[PDB]
């Protein structure tokens, strides 16, 4: 799954079985690294 | 939050030209002029 954005380590408390994340808008805004078990935040690059 | 989420899909909100301080100044001016000059 592809996209674009700025990656930041996330302090949200994912449960062991959960793998993805979603927002109120119901779009991907949090993913878990496959090779190593870390949770990162996704935020699109600035626009205006 | 939800307000910020909408901001990320091509939806934007502009700020009003007149701020609350200016609105309050206008209202106070009207009130004072009234009570002092009919
Ligand atoms: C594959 O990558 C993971 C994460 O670094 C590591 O734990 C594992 O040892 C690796 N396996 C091999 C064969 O390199």
């Amino acid at each position: 799954l592809t996209g674009t954005g700025v990656l930041t380590e996330s302090n949200k408390k994912f449960l062991p079985f959960q793998q993805f994340g979603r927002d109120i808008a119901d779009t991907t805004d949090a993913v878990r690294d496959p090779q190593t078990l870390e949770i990162l935040d996704i935020t699109p690059c600035s626009f205006g | 939050d939800l307000i910020c989420a909408q901001k990320f899909n091509g939806l934007t909100v502009l700020p009003p030209l007149l701020t609350d301080e200016m609105i309050a100044q206008y209202t106070s001016a009207l009130l004072a002029g009234t009570i002092t000059s009919g």
